């Protein structure tokens, strides 16, 4: 039973354990490439870390477009039919 | 037989004199009553047949076919009354009359004591049949070929036999039959006596009219064609082989090869059929190829198996056409891959699909299996090598039977099809009236084993 | 169909996943995953695009030799052990229109809300069709991307079967 | 070690040399293919999403397929004829000299 | 790092897994063969 | 209940129990429960039913078919005599089938009854089954589905001629 | 539910 | 929470 | 006799009642699964009374209650053979099914068709008891094909999933190829003997029994998934876990072996058939044990474990020890069913994860599942005095000292070592090490239905072999004299397997790259047989069918 | 490689509808609106009576008075007879075996 | 047209609800109540269909008689050879 806040907490949690991110510039709206200065190779690993976290695969076509934590939260919430 | 002929005739006045909206209620109710009285024919004796008069008789072979024939008419009425709803009253009554006249010819055909009387009624059944399929169908060479290579030679041979023997009464032929000696003229008498029945079975190589006929026919036409009309060929061969011995010893070889190989071919074709009604039609060719083999090797076990196969196939194949018609009446297409995952939308109708498929692949102890098993045992004595062909056919049959079930009932439903309304009581009752008697016959199989029992 | 970048990133993910299948243990995978990243970081700034394509081609040939014959698959991914497991349980919403009224009367509140959605669908259809006409160049669309709703009160064109799709665990 | 394709094992798309050799002509072909697919997708969706549609969306591609699809030889028959004839000749000959064992054979 | 810490930090070896319950099973066995050998004298 | 001569059973020999243990036999206590709970109420119900059958006693009979001339005595093409000979032959054919069935059931019952010693203790039943199956095979095997008294007689004459020819050869 | 799930921690046992 | 389960009509 | 026969039949009738009351007759949908579980529980008790009577005095019965059909000189009656094999197997099957049904009440709890699932499981059981009590070939054929159809319906339970339907049709395909041999045997016995009854077949005792026994062997090959017709059993893992537990223990898979056991009076005297069944069993047990060494799906490993054990039973048939093959059937049912339920316990707690590479660290997190898994693994590997040792150990001694094919003997001993390796593999990657599963920990096994069902099978996997072997009457002369190196071969090769497996499993933790050898790929892809055959033969048949 | 502003906006609008649709699948408190050791022993007692005792009465009646009244329908394997045994039917005593060699 | 739209209680037999209900009744009564239930009972109690039970009793009479007189249970010859006259 996932919830929107529960998903948001876990998405940020995983990013706060990534050494390439400063957990002081990290908000739900931080852009991985424009605000946090990460690579596209880095973004692939972030998406892989989310797949591990929640136990399901995010296809490559959809993965490229998730560039902020909120976009990840929305994708996971939409996939699992979470509405609050 | 007059206790069955006359009430069947009275169905015509009943249909025409009925109130406008009661034609389906009256004809169905009273044809079921006739079917009920048909059980009186099961007064069969161990030694003698039931010989009513100089024209009609009933042995253990014609009795189950008679009961199947009279059971089918009420079922055909239920299957038809939905797609004929928009037809005008007079055309509704003309369609019902065609079905009644077909039953009238059929019951007399299965009980005719004289072979020339059999031949005349045997050909009269085509008049209502062709009218039904053409006038109410969905959308030449075979008529010409069949009459040229089947009907006409049979007439000449029967007339010739009557001149020589002096009679064509079947009881008389049982005592005056003489052996058929080798000669070129007897080879043509043998072929003339059998080709009309082989075309109607149909024999592999002469079978392509059947898938075409089923694709064009309305549901009632397919039901009677698959259940009873094909069995006229089997019944005719079971009778006329009495007077063809011993020449059948070698004349059967080419037709046995066609059937044994045809079994595997038509079963294999069923795997690649894209149209449900064609798939069932080819399935019937495969099943009937077993009946031809059984008739031709003529052993006590093969005749019991042949009789059971003809009855079992009649119910099973008719039920499958009704199941395919229930889908067609919703999606208006015969294509098998169009509507998938129907078990999700129509749960009970999926149960009928399963039961029909299980009988089609001859699950024991269904009479489909009993008949098929008896033929397999008899052909093994004929030649041990045949078991390979029979065994492979059992494998392929299970494949296409379950492929049909899996394609239409399982998987994901088709998104854009949104007119799959719940099954009507009419359709569920129609399916159970095929499968319930079929499964009940497992309790007392002896009544569909024929006179060799 | 896919840019050179998209092919390099799709190989990176695929290579890492197959490496995970070999290593199994997380510390071992972490060590070799960093070596793999160092190989992708060696030629990150390759300018000559003929050289870069040759590097990608060799990378994919090396991957084919080194791939796991039985890689890990997420259970609900295509080819996984739970893939399409629940499809038999997804019933389309239009099936509710055929319920007997005695079946409908057990859920009055639900079927009242369902009418509101059906109304919302009917009243929006014409505007959705008009929007797609006036935004579609002559000759039809060149891509499958759909537009958003541009006014207030409009719904994004062709939303019904996305919004009302079955749940992933419908029972 | 080079991959060798077969009828039942197609060449992986990543090992196909063509997928890296891309030209304006190849991109143009891909764009035309996407335009054809998008046009069909739009035509299907306008019927699929129509609130007032109840029935089947007939696919002419499916109709074309079934129409086209619904539109050795004697060697097996000869081969089996000689297998069974040869077997039945041997068995018949043995029965006539009493060699074949049919001690308990009374069902046929 | 959670996979190597606090609760998951120590896991038995394969031999340790096999010998689960051996200490109490062997203690019971010694009692039982003591109880049986005593009755032999009786 | 049935003719013990047609379906014989050797005398039964159950050994008396000789318990060499002190634990009670649970199967003896389950037998008494079975007799008390299952058998006795079942017996009472049957005794009530049999009392009703006694009040109304009526009889049925085994049909006796008089013998009629064989097909050997029928003139060619004489259907009236052929019909009666043919029908009689069919009745005898059906009876011979049930004679083989009786002998097969004797054999099968002996196999189960003798247990591990059946190969030696069922020799008589096997011998009788072997002989009757031979006689049945001689009468009826290879006639075909359209069998008749005529075809059976033709088979007999072929066999008789061969035997006569073999007698001369010796 | 007797056993609440735990995040990144060893589970609760009875 | 309790959710509606969409099913085909079972009445017939 | 009157209590023996009445209770034998009430065992079967009791099982059909929950099916009969499905037609609206005080049917409580409330807890239909509990009702069906209770019926299995009471059927087990009533079946223990005839078994006790047989253990006591060796009482045996044939009940031919109903005369169904007479085809000239062939009477067909509904006849039940309440003999040695029926009396011992029925209680074992009912005991295992009782646990699988109670396990299923927890495992299939959320399934909306829970009632239909228990109906199918019950039908699966009924059709299997028809098989084992059948006294004539036609009645056996009813059960034979009945279990096949129920496998199709249960393998394809999740019918929206294309791979489930493909696996279900695959099972029918391979089993129907075996049924060619079954009908071949039926045709031969009818023609040459004049019967389908087991009593008359054994009384006539034909000597030229090559053809009927080849047919029976072919039927066993398909049903018990011997080499050639084996791929369908691993694919049957598409079904829900309770189906695999029942399919692989007390139903379906052992019916093929059971058929050959029933015809041991014929195979005893046919050394040609013994050679064929010996060689077929030896290649099966070795080949599938090799496939299990590299599988990563926990259910596939146990599926290949079953095929390997089925191969050992086939070997036991080929050395003329039908009673030891039967004992292995009974013992194997206890711990093979338990292993599947332990795997389902793991799979459920990791949200349907089945790949052992994503398990680990479960030893302390699931103490009861761990205990049952270790007990089950040790029983399977022939740990002295657990249930598996009382059949497997005797089978190896019997094979070692028999006049036998030497290569078949060798392949069988190697497969015994492989049993230890893939057993070690499950324990190592599932229970040991560190957790490799996702971060939201939902591990929970504290459900009484789960504990109780596994517990009863754990007790079975400890004492059932000892209890059964000490009650069955001797029907052979066991070989008890042999050199020390033949007496202890099974123990030694099993220990070497553990030593070898631990070395290899500990090498995986090294920080060294790993490249695939041709042998590794051969094992992983099941010797390529499914890949080549399930593409070639479908292509050849389908492509010719259209044209 | 992110969403375009158009793509972002459409997803947001579909997200809002989807979440409202999912919330509307929740049942209200009144739905569904339906139309109008002792216990452990009772079920086992009733179940034993209806599913064991009644079937065994029917089966025992069936076998005793219809099946065993016909020949060879229930065939027993004859009891084993060992040396020293006494036969109930006749009272015959089976002589013991010879005397064994020492072993 | 969908029959359920106007008659949610439809049995599928007719648009007219009264005729529809009557069509259902005759099919179910004459179909199941009569033909299938009474027909099955009628078939279950057929008087010795094709003489099989008489043949069994007759065989018992002959087996008992022939074994009591040391006569063969069955003879290879169907017809008495005294009545047969061979050729040549
Ligand atoms: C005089 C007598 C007059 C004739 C009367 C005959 C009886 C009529 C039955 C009336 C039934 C009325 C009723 O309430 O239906 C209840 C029953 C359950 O109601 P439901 O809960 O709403 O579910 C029905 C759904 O269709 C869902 O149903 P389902 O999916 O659960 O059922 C599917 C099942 C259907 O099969 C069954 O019916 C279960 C019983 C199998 C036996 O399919 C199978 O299991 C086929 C494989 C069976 C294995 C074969 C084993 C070998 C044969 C053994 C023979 C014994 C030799 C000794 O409804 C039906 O299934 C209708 C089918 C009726 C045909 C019965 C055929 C028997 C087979
Ligand atoms: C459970 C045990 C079952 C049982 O009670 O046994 C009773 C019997 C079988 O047991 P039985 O025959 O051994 O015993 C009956 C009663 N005594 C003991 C007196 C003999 O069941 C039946 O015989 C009924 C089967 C009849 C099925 C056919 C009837 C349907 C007719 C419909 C006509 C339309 C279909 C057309 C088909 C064309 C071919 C005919
Ligand atoms: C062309 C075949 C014509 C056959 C024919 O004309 O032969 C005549 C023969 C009877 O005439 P008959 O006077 O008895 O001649 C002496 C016979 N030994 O004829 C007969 O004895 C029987 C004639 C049977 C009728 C055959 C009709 C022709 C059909 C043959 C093909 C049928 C299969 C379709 C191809
Ligand atoms: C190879 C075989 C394959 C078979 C495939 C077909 C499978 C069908 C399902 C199996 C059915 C098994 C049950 C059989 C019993 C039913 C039939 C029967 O009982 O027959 C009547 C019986 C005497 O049997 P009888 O008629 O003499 O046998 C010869 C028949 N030709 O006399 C009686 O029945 C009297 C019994 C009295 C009952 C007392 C209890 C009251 C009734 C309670 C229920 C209501």
């Amino acid at each position: 039973p996932l919830t929107l806040e529960g998903i948001k907490d876990r998405v940020l949690y995983v990013l706060k354990l990534y050494d390439k991110i400063d957990p002081e510039k990290l908000s739900v709206n931080s852009h991985f490439m424009k605000d946090l200065g990460l690579d596209s190779l880095d973004q692939v690993e972030i998406i892989m870390a989310m797949e591990d976290e929640f136990g399901f695969e995010i296809p490559d076509i959809d993965a490229e477009k998730l560039m902020c934590p909120q976009e990840i939260v929305d994708y996971i919430a939409d996939k699992k039919d979470v509405y609050e | 037989m007059l206790k069955y002929i006359i009430p069947t005739i009275m169905l015509m006045p009943l249909t025409w004199l009925s109130k406008n909206n009661m034609i389906w209620v009256n004809s169905t109710a009273h044809s079921l009553l006739i079917s009920f009285t048909s059980l009186l024919l099961m007064n069969q004796f161990g030694d003698n047949s039931l010989n009513f008069s100089l024209l009609f008789f009933s042995d253990s072979l014609s009795t189950p076919l008679l009961i199947l024939t009279m059971w089918l008419l009420p079922l055909m009425l239920m299957a038809s009354q939905h797609h004929l709803s928009k037809e005008n009253l007079t055309r509704k009554k003309l369609f019902i009359t065609m079905l009644i006249s077909l039953q009238l010819f059929l019951i007399m055909t299965f009980t005719a004591m004289e072979l020339i009387l059999f031949y005349i009624l045997f050909e009269a059944t085509l008049v209502p049949t062709l009218i039904i399929i053409t006038r109410w169908g969905n959308q030449g060479l075979y008529f010409l070929f069949y009459t040229l290579a089947g009907s006409l030679p049979l007439l000449v041979a029967l007339i010739y036999i009557q001149n020589t023997v002096g009679s064509l009464n079947f009881l008389m032929l049982q005592y005056w039959v003489q052996p058929v000696h080798n000669s070129w003229s007897n080879v043509f008498m043998w072929l003339a006596c059998m080709m009309a029945f082989m075309v109607k079975m149909p024999l592999y190589g002469l079978h392509l009219w059947l898938p075409k006929a089923h694709v064009e026919a309305p549901i009632a036409g397919s039901m009677v064609l698959a259940a009873v009309l094909l069995k006229l060929g089997g019944y005719g061969m079971l009778r006329i082989t009495l007077i063809l011995n011993p020449m059948t010893d070698f004349m059967a070889y080419p037709f046995i090869m066609l059937s044994l190989w045809g079994m595997i071919m038509t079963s294999s074709i069923c795997l690649r059929q894209t149209d449900l009604k064609s798939l069932i039609a080819y399935s019937s060719v495969s099943h009937m190829a077993l009946v031809i083999v059984a008739i031709l090797i003529q052993t006590p076990w093969s005749y019991m198996g042949a009789t059971a196969l003809m009855i079992a196939h009649g119910l099973t194949s008719s039920m499958l056409f009704c199941l395919a018609n229930s889908n067609y009446e919703r999606i208006h297409s015969r294509t098998m891959i169009l509507a998938r995952g129907l078990q999700t939308l129509l749960p009970l109708m999926a149960t009928w699909w399963l039961l029909a498929s299980l009988t089609n692949l001859a699950l024991p102890p269904t009479i489909n299996l009993i008949g098929e098993l008896f033929v397999v045992m008899s052909t093994f004595s004929w030649s041990n090598i045949t078991i390979i062909l029979m065994g492979v056919n059992m494998v392929i049959t299970a494949l296409y039977s379950l492929y049909m079930l899996i394609m239409t009932q399982r998987g994901k439903y088709t998104y854009h099809i949104n007119n799959i309304s719940p099954s009507f009581t009419r359709e569920n009752a129609l399916m159970s009236l095929h499968i319930l008697p079929l499964l009940l016959l497992t309790l007392n199989p002896k009544i569909i084993l024929g006179p060799l029992y | 169909y896919l840019t050179h970048q998209q092919k390099v990133l799709r190989l990176y993910k695929r290579a890492l996943r197959h490496l995970e299948s070999w290593c199994i243990h997380r510390d071992k995978y972490r060590y070799f995953a960093c070596l793999l990243r160092a190989r992708f970081d060696e030629h990150k700034n390759e300018k000559d695009m003929v050289k870069a394509t040759q590097l990608l081609r060799e990378a994919e040939e090396e991957f084919w030799h080194g791939q796991h014959p039985q890689p890990y698959i997420f259970p609900e991914s295509p080819g996984g052990t739970s893939y399409e497991r629940y499809e038999c349980y997804k019933v389309p919403e239009w099936c509710l229109d055929d319920w007997h009224p005695s079946e409908k009367a057990m859920y009055p509140d639900y079927f009242a809300k369902r009418e509101q959605w059906k109304k919302l669908r009917r009243e929006s259809w014409e505007r959705e069709v008009k929007q797609l006409q006036e935004e579609t160049p002559v000759g039809g669309p060149r891509t499958e991307a759909l537009p958003p709703a541009r006014k207030q009160g409009d719904l994004p064109p062709l939303w019904w079967h996305i919004v009302t799709r079955p749940r992933e665990r419908p029972m | 070690p080079k991959y060798e394709a077969s009828r039942l094992s197609s060449l992986p798309t990543t090992l196909d040399p063509a997928e890296y050799d891309i030209s304006s002509e190849t991109r143009k072909a891909q764009a035309e293919r996407l335009a054809i697919r998008s046009r069909l997708k739009r035509e299907y969706q306008l019927q699929y999403y129509d609130p007032s549609r109840r029935g089947v969306i007939e696919d002419p591609a499916l109709v074309r397929w079934t129409y086209a699809r619904s539109a050795f030889g004697i060697g097996p028959l000869v081969f089996w004829y000689y297998v069974f004839k040869t077997d039945r000749d041997r068995k018949e000959k043995l029965i006539q000299e009493g060699k074949l064992d049919r001690t308990f054979n009374i069902s046929y | 790092a959670w996979r190597y810490m606090g609760g998951f930090a120590n896991n038995v070896s394969f031999v340790g897994a096999l010998l689960k319950g051996f200490k109490w099973g062997f203690a019971a066995f010694v009692v039982a063969i003591g109880a049986e050998y005593y009755l032999e004298s009786q | 209940s049935w003719d013990k001569d047609v379906y014989p059973e050797p005398p039964r020999r159950t050994p008396a129990p000789s318990p060499q243990t002190s634990l009670p036999n649970p199967i003896t206590y389950l037998t008494k429960a079975f007799d008390l709970l299952v058998d006795r109420p079942v017996t009472l119900v049957r005794e009530f039913i049999e009392r009703q059958h006694a009040k109304n006693k009526y009889y049925y009979y085994h049909r006796e078919f008089r013998r009629v001339p064989d097909i050997t005595e029928c003139q060619e093409k004489d259907v009236l005599c052929m019909f009666e000979a043919e029908m009689q032959w069919r009745r005898d054919y059906k009876v011979d089938q049930e004679i083989v069935n009786i002998i097969q059931e004797r054999l099968k019952a002996c196999q189960q009854r003798e247990g591990e010693s059946h190969r030696q203790n069922c020799a008589k039943e096997l011998e009788q089954f072997t002989q009757v199956v031979k006689a049945y095979q001689d009468r009826y095997h290879d006639l075909g589905a359209h069998y008749s008294a005529r075809k059976c007689l033709a088979k007999q004459k072929q066999r008789m001629l061969a035997e006569r020819k073999a007698a001369k050869e010796a | 539910a007797h056993i609440e799930p735990r995040y990144r921690q060893f589970p609760q046992l009875t | 929470k309790r959710l509606f389960i969409i099913k085909p009509s079972g009445f017939y | 006799m009157n209590m023996f026969s009445s209770l034998s039949l009430v065992t079967l009738l009791l099982l059909t009642m929950p099916i009969m009351m499905m037609s609206f007759n005080t049917y409580k949908p409330s807890n239909y699964p509990l009702y069906v579980k209770t019926a299995i529980s009471y059927a087990f008790i009533t079946s223990m009374i005839p078994t006790m009577m047989f253990i006591h005095s060796g009482q045996e019965l044939i009940i031919s209650n109903w005369h169904w059909l007479t085809i000239q000189t062939l009477k067909l009656s509904l006849s039940f053979k309440m003999d040695y094999f029926s009396m011992m197997f029925i209680p074992v099957a009912l005991f295992v099914t009782w646990s699988i049904m109670e396990f299923s009440m927890w495992y299939m709890y959320s399934d909306p068709n829970i009632n239909k699932f228990f109906k199918y499981l019950l039908l699966f059981l009924i059709t299997m008891l028809i098989l084992v009590t059948a006294n004539n070939l036609f009645q056996l054929f009813i059960g034979w094909e009945g279990v096949g159809i129920m496998s199709f319906l249960l393998i394809g339970w999740w019918y929206g999933r294309a791979d489930a339907n493909t696996a279900a049709l695959q099972a029918i395909l391979y089993n129907r190829i075996g049924d060619i041999g079954f009908i071949l045997a039926m045709a031969w016995f009818l023609t040459n003997l004049n019967t389908w009854d087991l009593q008359q077949i054994f009384m006539l005792n034909p000597s030229d029994s090559n053809m009927p026994l080849i047919g029976l062997a072919l039927a066993a090959t398909g049903k018990s998934a011997q080499f050639g017709l084996h791929p369908w059993l691993p694919s049957a893992m598409e079904g829900p876990t309770p189906v695999s537990a029942l399919l692989h223990s007390s139903t379906m898979v052992v019916a093929g072996i059971f058929l050959l056991i029933r015809f041991y009076p014929l195979t005893e005297n046919n050394k040609y058939i013994q050679s064929i069944t010996l060689c077929l069993g030896a290649i099966t047990t070795l080949f599938t044990a090799m496939c299990a060494l590299t599988q990563n799906d926990i259910k596939k490993i146990i599926a290949f474990s079953t095929s390997s054990q089925l191969g050992l039973m086939m070997v036991t048939i080929g050395i003329n020890q039908p009673y030891l093959a039967f004992l292995h059937i009974c013992t194997h049912a206890f711990f093979k069913a338990m292993l599947f339920m332990c795997s389902g316990s793991i799979i459920h707690s990791l949200n349907d994860e089945q790949d052992i590479r994503k398990m680990g660290g479960l030893f302390k997190a699931m103490p009861f599942t761990t205990t049952a898994l270790i007990v089950g693994s040790l029983a399977l590997t022939g740990m002295p005095f657990l249930t598996g040792f009382y059949s497997k150990d005797l089978i190896i001694e019997a094979a070692n000292t028999s006049y036998t094919n030497a290569w078949a003997l060798l392949m069988t001993l190697i497969a015994t070592s492989f049993t230890a390796i893939y057993s070690t593999r499950i324990i190592f990657f599932a229970l040991l090490g560190q957790p490799r599963f996702p971060t939201l920990v939902n591990i929970n096994e504290n459900n009484p239905l789960l504990i109780n069902s596994i517990k009863r099978l754990l007790i079975g996997s400890l004492f059932a072999g000892y209890i059964i072997s000490n009650n069955i009457p001797p029907t052979t002369i066991p070989q008890m004299t042999m050199p020390y190196y033949l007496k202890t071969t099974a123990l030694i090769v099993t220990i070497l397997g553990f030593i070898l497996a631990l070395e290899i499993s500990n090498m995986t933790k090294n920080l060294k790259y790993h490249y695939p050898s041709n042998a590794f790929k051969f094992s992983t892809l099941l010797g390529y047989f499914p890949t080549i055959m399930h593409r070639l033969a479908p292509y050849m048949n389908l492509s010719m069918s259209q044209k | 490689s992110g969403y375009t502003p158009e793509e972002k906006l459409r997803l947001q609008q579909l997200r809002e509808l989807r979440r409202r649709w999912l919330k509307d699948q929740e049942l209200s408190p009144r739905e569904p609106v339906l139309p109008p050791v002792i216990y452990k022993t009772y079920r086992h007692s009733i179940f034993a009576f209806t599913h064991v005792l009644i079937p065994v009465w029917i089966i025992h009646y069936y076998l005793k008075y219809h099946v065993t009244t016909k020949p060879y329908t229930i065939v027993e394997k004859k009891p084993r007879i060992f040396p020293g045994d006494t036969i109930l039917e006749t009272g015959e005593v089976i002589p013991p075996m010879k005397e064994f060699p020492d072993q | 047209e969908n029959l359920y739209e106007k008659n949610p209680d439809s049995h599928g037999y007719d648009k007219d609800p009264a005729v529809d209900i009557w069509n259902m009744r005759v099919v179910f009564f004459f179909g199941f109540s009569i033909v299938l239930v009474l027909g099955s009972t009628f078939v279950a109690y057929l008087p010795d269909y094709r003489m099989q039970e008489w043949a069994r009793r007759e065989a018992e009479r002959l087996v008992k008689y022939r074994e009591a007189h040391g006569l063969p249970i069955m003879e290879s010859n169907c017809f008495d050879p005294s009545k047969i006259q061979l050729p040549e």
